[PDB]
DNA sequence: ATCAAAACTGTGCCGCAGTCGGCCGACCTGAGGGTCGCCGGGGTCTGCGGGGGGACCCTCTGGAAAGTGAAGGATAAGTGACGAGCGGAGACGGGATGGCGAACAGACACAAACACACAAGAGGTGAATGTTAGGACTGTTGCAGAT
DNA sequence: ATCTGCAACAGTCCTAACATTCACCTCTTGTGTGTTTGTGTCTGTTCGCCATCCCGTCTCCGCTCGTCACTTATCCTTCACTTTCCAGAGGGTCCCCCCGCAGACCCCGGCGACCCTCAGGTCGGCCGACTGCGGCACAGTTTTGAT
């Protein structure tokens, strides 16, 4: 219970800023609120929910502290950022100097939302080519400058102009670049002299970690570095099953929630806007395949039990075996593509079961990938089959990548599956048309949730988004499976801070925090293949069951080499026995 | 008086020179070299296990020691087949009595 | 009207500035990627450390700089300026390296 | 009763060269501070192998200069016609030796 | 088709053209032929052979997986060529 | 037991005499490791570090520093006669050549 | 709270015999990391040549003889003709004071 | 008649053949032993000197000097000559370390 | 005769001979004195050394063991003259 | 295409040098046992390298073109190599004074290993705390090249 | 051959990595004190070998004359490397996300030094006697160079 503790730590070290330039007690501790938005914040006006946060920021400033915005994509973030500036000018009359960090794949939209909603005010941006910054350099030493816009590298490759100005308030964005402590850009930034103020801005809160430590615990506010570096462990013990997680470290998360209050504000699409219609997460489950099969082992125990942290191997053959195309030439030493050769990873006979009765329905498909070889090979076959689609990468130099969106986006498109990266894009897609995703494996993280099903998640979209998982029997990718998403729903206890880290009414962290407890007892509850399931369950209405059950029909006078190629016979016992 | 005794390894070459060719004899220079030969690999691969000794952080020369610097001083099919003939006389030494 | 040097002197500019300054004229990272090849011909599971691919940077280097000057001195001694295969071979057959 | 004083060293390997004389000399000549078991054994079967090989290689070398003795000569000639002797006792002169018969191509007419 | 690695750049290719340039022109050379590059190339394949070689006999004889600086500069010290700096 | 003076400090040297001693004593270099052998190899060691600074000093003072890097040992390695011979296998890091340019690859005087 | 174990190097005594021959001059520390593996590598050299003669003379002890005639031996010249004026001086000053 | 005088170069080619055959030692013993204990009193004065000492000097730098001979070789063929010359000894001394 | 024909004693013959060993062809005119210059110099190295060891040892005999050890050392092993 | 020197074979038989019982001398490996130092090992804390990928910023390489200085071949005068002959001279295999220093044989002292306690020199670590080398701005001119 | 060109070379804040010095914390570890062998030291005797002579011998260096095929210097042609320019792209940073591995400390049994006797393997000088090899003669083959 030390809350009350960490309100009087609260109590004495909260004029530092203010010295130096209960919880609500040091949030709460001044009244003054204007819910009227500003007069040039021109070009529209803003929800009710945006002058709700426009208005807990302003109570941020006036409390002196480094407040945190974290609600949640496609809510106007930019816009209440700016909304705060304006007021911070007009209102507040200091009127500068203004830092903004945005990633370069959003710094052409912030410099355009400086137009719209604030002409008035003095904005600089940051790109390459120092003959053109030289004049922008000296410009910048002069002192005429409000808001200037920046990114992560010119960070510190503009070290010596950041050291020499005073700023008053920095505000920088996109914070799941920012959760990492001993970064090189958190260390300038610690040795950057912060000036008063700064702001996270993210749409995701803790993902694939412990608990908020980088920025909400050591970063945003430099007093709960002197108080939490320690009990970071005893607060993240939570995480033994009744006892701990549910009986008596219950008040552990209350106490989280109750330290996670003030300091932070998080909304809901459905909960304001409600414009995305649904979201259905289904999942099913392949199996092996002949290199794929109990043979496997085999190569492990004469490996290891050789390729260095097998783990990063191991998925290789999840994803396709003969990535390392050794073996691709034991099985085709003509490399000419041909049928059950593609076709010998378990997932693959589950693709040319699919694809082509998606295709007979007409939805458009984002197919996702880790390993880019995977992807080479997918666009192998995809040309050996001869249906259309369209690739991008981390190579694509981002002109082709901004382009590419009305080569999709045709409204006559016959492209209809379309390849990518999970990592790629860095949330620079923004795209609506497509209806359904495929996943053939599993980021680390739930970024791959909240990038990648926001891809279609987003504004614009009124289909029934039907998203599928892949995985195969008994692999490592299983744990992957397991071990993120059941290991890492630790995210369900702040989305369910949201609910009252907005207007909070004050049932939610008890009965609607059980309704959340409801997936924390589900959880192993739900512990202990097939053509027409899967069928079914891919379509959506009964004219698609119409022309799956046609399809069916039309192969039923037809037979439809054999479904999956095996351990054929005796070169697959020959085939790794003679390398080490 | 009785002369000090120079010891050398003049009978062990003349032993393997008539395991390898019956009917050849061997000169007495040639006997000489054979010899400085021998005592002249001999300093090579002591001093390198001592040189492997030292780097290790041990005090003990073992067969491992020799072989590593077998295969460092001995190169390429000569080295290959010298450790053939370390690792079956080490065997042999071993396991027969 | 364009200033271009009569060929000679930007090889004898680039003579004093590459004596005058000391880096390592390989680029990192492909050096180490040839290390890294290299070392998979004979052991295919091994690791580098930082210091251990400096070292064969300054050694090979070193060792290059030090075979293109004989390469000089043997292309100076057959009545040429440039320098060719056969003055390579023969500073290593003289020094010998080969044979 | 006094047990079986037989059955020297080099007799259970199988080998020529003296495995107590090699031990003897790398105790006593300083290398370490205290050489192991295997150690002579092992020497003494690898300097073995090159004085099997070298006096191979010479009388291959007396029978294709009709002469049943192996002389300097003869091992000059092993030796420096073995590459791999060669690049192993390439420092190394041999009295009494000789040289190889090495003309060059370009100076015969 | 475009997925194999026989369609993508060897290794030894990447001590480019300028670089044996700049170390011929710190070598003393005012012109160079065409093949020296080739050439040069063919000898410092064999030197890292060499030396690499050795330095991986003293890693395996030591049981471990880590080639160090400490074995590399032994392997130069029984190479001839001495290195200093690195390691005592 | 009274005050010890190091062996060093009744040598009148600056390197460690006993550190000699016990590298010597352990190295297995002899059975026996006399009186005067650590004494008399710390002052070899002690002269040939003096000879080498004193060079280096002098041509990190000819290039306007005041601090001695691999480039100045290089050039007072390389500078010294004897001690080229001496050390003609080392290869210094970060070393450089000396600057010297054959008179065959010079111009000519007639343009 | 690992204390780091202790490599004993030559450093302070090269940085004290350069702060005796310059007084106001400072060294780079990977100078003063060649400095240390000169000193080991002269130090390796000439004991290894006192070894060799100690096998040779059949004796089994390294003196200052010995290592007077490892410095003849590796030394050249001039540098040789020092390095056993300062080495004699050296044990003589030893030997009699104290 | 005609004294047969031979095509200048087939004696140089026939000797080239003998020495090759051959193996014995090419200084005379005496001139090289004056050549050594002169050098030797450089140093001492009353040194003295076994037979095996003044032959192993003698097939020491006899060696020494055929090799030094083979480069020179090398170095004057690749000058596009057959005769040699002082600078291809000072080339061969060069490049192997000897001088500078 | 009187220390004057000492290195002069290595004659031009000898030179040439030892010439033909090494393959030469044909032989300029300051090969000879080249050579014998070269010799010369090797010749006060390994002397020297062997001086060296027969100075340590105390003794006024320099020995085959002596030059053999020499010239190890100067890196040009002899085989053939001792143990 | 035929005569001409000459070097490799073939023969004889002789000087010496390996070689082989041998015989016996002597010293130094073998083993069977006592005992303690070394190293493999199985376990925790800690920091760095691996392995698939992203994003972004630039200098550095790369392809190509115009040009011109070096390489190299064809010729031709120059001459310093080689070859043969022949008259002395120093090297060489032989053999013997003569003396000297190198190699063994013995007693005995100092000199060095070993063990023991300690405190004082030496190694890590912040930590200011400077502070002195790189990173550019103005500015000057020393060396190379188009008219 | 003056003028333009241009790139290396100096002044001058500036910032920051990086020596540098307290400082004091262990904390190793070199030093002082004390037995204990034992390895070197001096003497002292002999003999194997090295220097020093002659000494005939004889073949090999040294000179000298002829002669010519090689070195070297012109001169021409040809082409291949150099320098500049524009564009793109891979090195250089950073970041992701997890694992695994070397290094650094603790008990503990495996083994190699350690004496101590024992016998037989190796060595060395003669002695036997044995065949491999040269050393100055004495025939038949195969390269070289002019008609
Ligand atoms: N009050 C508003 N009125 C009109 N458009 C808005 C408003 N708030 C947000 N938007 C839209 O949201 C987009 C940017 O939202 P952003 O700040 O990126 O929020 P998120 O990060 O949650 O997507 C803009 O294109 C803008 O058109």
């Amino acid at each position: 219970l030390l809350d009350q503790t960490k309100d009087t730590r609260i109590t004495h070290l909260l004029r530092q800023t203010n010295a130096f330039l209960d919880y609500y007690n040091v949030a709460h501790r001044i009244k003054e609120d204007i819910k009227k938005q500003p007069s040039i914040l021109v070009g529209g006006t803003l929800k009710d929910y945006q002058i709700k946060g426009l208005q807990w920021m302003v109570s941020l400033f006036n409390n002196h502290l480094n407040g945190i915005l974290a609600d949640e994509m496609g809510l106007g973030k930019t816009i209440q950022t700016i909304s705060l500036l304006t007021y911070l000018y007009e209102m507040k009359n200091i009127r500068g100097p203004y830092l903004v960090i945005v990633p370069l794949s959003t710094l052409s939209n912030w410099s355009s939302e400086f137009a719209k909603w604030a002409p008035t005010l003095r904005t600089i941006s940051f790109k390459g080519s120092p003959n053109e910054r030289k004049a922008k350099q000296a410009k910048i030493r002069a002192g005429e400058f409000d808001v200037v816009l920046t990114t992560f590298e010119y960070i510190i490759k503009e070290r010596a102009l950041l050291s020499k100005v005073k700023w008053v308030h920095m505000i920088i964005d996109e914070g799941h670049r920012m959760k990492n402590a001993q970064s090189k850009l958190s260390l300038t930034l610690n040795t950057h002299y912060h000036a008063d103020y700064r702001l996270i801005l993210t749409g995701t809160p803790l993902q694939n970690n412990l608990p908020e430590l980088w920025a909400l615990l050591n970063f945003v506010l430099p007093k709960i570095f002197n108080s939490v570096k320690s009990f970071d462990e005893w607060f993240n013990t939570p995480f033994d099953k009744i006892e701990l997680s549910e009986e008596e470290t219950l008040l552990v998360i209350r106490r989280l929630h109750k330290v996670l209050r003030p300091f932070l504000l998080r909304r809901l699409k459905k909960d304001v806007e409600k414009e995305l219609p649904d979201k259905v997460e289904k999942v099913v489950k392949c199996k092996m395949s002949a290199l794929q099969q109990i043979m496997y082992q085999q190569m492990l125990k004469y490996r290891r039990l050789g390729f260095n942290n097998q783990i990063m191997q191991l998925k290789k053959i999840c994803n396709h075996p003969f990535v390392f195309e050794e073996v691709e030439d034991q099985i085709n030493p003509t490399r000419e593509t041909n049928d059950d050769i593609w076709r010998v990873a378990g997932k693959f006979e589950l693709l040319d079961r699919i694809l082509p009765k998606l295709k007979a329905t007409g939805h458009r498909v984002l197919i996702f990938f880790q390993m880019t070889q995977i992807m080479d090979i997918m666009e192998d076959f995809l040309r050996y089959i001869n249906i259309k689609y369209l690739r991008l990468d981390g190579h694509t130099k981002s002109d082709e990548r901004s382009e590419l969106l009305r080569l999709f986006n045709a409204p006559d498109s016959e492209y209809l599956c379309f390849i990518l990266s999970t990592r790629a894009g860095g949330l620079g897609l923004n795209l609506q048309t497509a209806d359904t995703v495929i996943i053939f494996d599993t980021d680390w993280n739930p970024h791959q949730d909240l990038q990648a099903q926001d891809r279609a998640h987003r504004i614009g979209q009124k289909n029934e988004v039907r998203i599928l998982r892949l995985i195969t029997t008994n692999s490592v990718e299983e744990v992957i499976l397991e071990r993120a998403y059941k290991k890492l729903d630790i995210d369900g206890k702040v989305i369910q801070a949201g609910k009252f880290d907005n207007k909070s009414t004050s049932e939610e962290q008890e009965a609607l925090l059980r309704s959340l407890l409801d997936a924390e007892e589900e959880r192993r509850k739900k512990r202990e293949l097939k053509d027409s399931e899967i069928n079914e369950i891919l379509a959506r209405n009964d004219e698609e069951m119409a022309v799956l059950t046609r399809m069916d029909e039309d192969r039923s006078k037809k037979e439809e080499k054999s479904r999956l190629l095996e351990k054929k016979r005796e070169e697959s016992e020959s085939a790794a026995v003679y390398n080490g | 008086r009785r002369k000090t005794r120079k010891e050398s390894y003049a009978i062990y070459v003349y032993k393997v020179l008539k395991q390898v060719h019956p009917d050849t004899g061997i000169s007495s220079k040639a006997m000489s070299i054979m010899n400085s030969f021998v005592n002249d690999v001999f300093e090579r691969i002591a001093g390198e296990a001592s040189r492997l000794a030292h780097y290790n952080k041990r005090s003990t020369i073992t067969s491992r020691e020799i072989q590593t610097a077998v295969r460092l001083l001995l190169p390429g099919e000569l080295a290959k087949h010298a450790v053939s003939e370390g690792t079956k006389a080490v065997t042999k030494y071993t396991s027969a009595k | 009207k364009p200033h271009r040097y009569r060929p000679g002197t930007v090889a004898l500019r680039e003579i004093r500035r590459y004596q005058k300054s000391t880096e390592l004229l390989i680029r990192k990272l492909p050096f180490q990627r040839l290390v890294r090849e290299i070392a998979q011909d004979f052991k295919t599971d091994l690791r580098f450390q930082s210091s251990a691919v400096m070292a064969l940077q300054e050694a090979s280097e070193a060792y290059l700089v030090a075979l293109f000057e004989d390469t000089n001195l043997a292309a100076i001694h057959a009545k040429r300026v440039t320098i060719m295969p056969k003055d390579i071979q023969l500073a290593r057959r003289i020094r010998g390296e080969r044979a | 009763k006094t047990r079986a004083k037989a059955k020297t060293r080099s007799s259970r390997a199988g080998l020529q060269f003296p495995v107590g004389r090699v031990h003897r000399l790398l105790r006593k000549g300083n290398y370490a501070e205290r050489v192991g078991a295997g150690a002579p054994v092992y020497l003494a079967a690898v300097l073995e192998y090159l004085t099997a090989e070298i006096l191979e290689l010479a009388g291959n070398a007396a029978r294709d200069n009709k002469k049943t003795r192996i002389i300097p000569r003869h091992l000059q000639l092993a030796v420096r016609n073995d590459e791999e002797l060669n690049k192993l006792l390439g420092r190394v002169t041999i009295a009494q030796g000789g040289v190889l018969p090495n003309i060059q191509s370009v100076l015969l007419p | 088709a475009k997925r194999h690695r026989k369609v993508l750049r060897d290794n030894i290719q990447g001590i480019t053209k300028p670089a044996i340039r700049r170390l011929a022109r710190r070598g003393g050379v005012k012109r160079i032929s065409g093949l020296i590059y080739e050439e040069t190339r063919g000898v410092l394949k064999v030197f890292l052979e060499n030396v690499i070689r050795d330095a991986v006999t003293y890693t395996e004889h030591a049981k471990r997986k880590t080639v160090t600086a400490m074995d590399v500069v032994y392997a130069l010290k029984r190479q001839g060529r001495t290195l200093y700096g690195f390691g005592g």
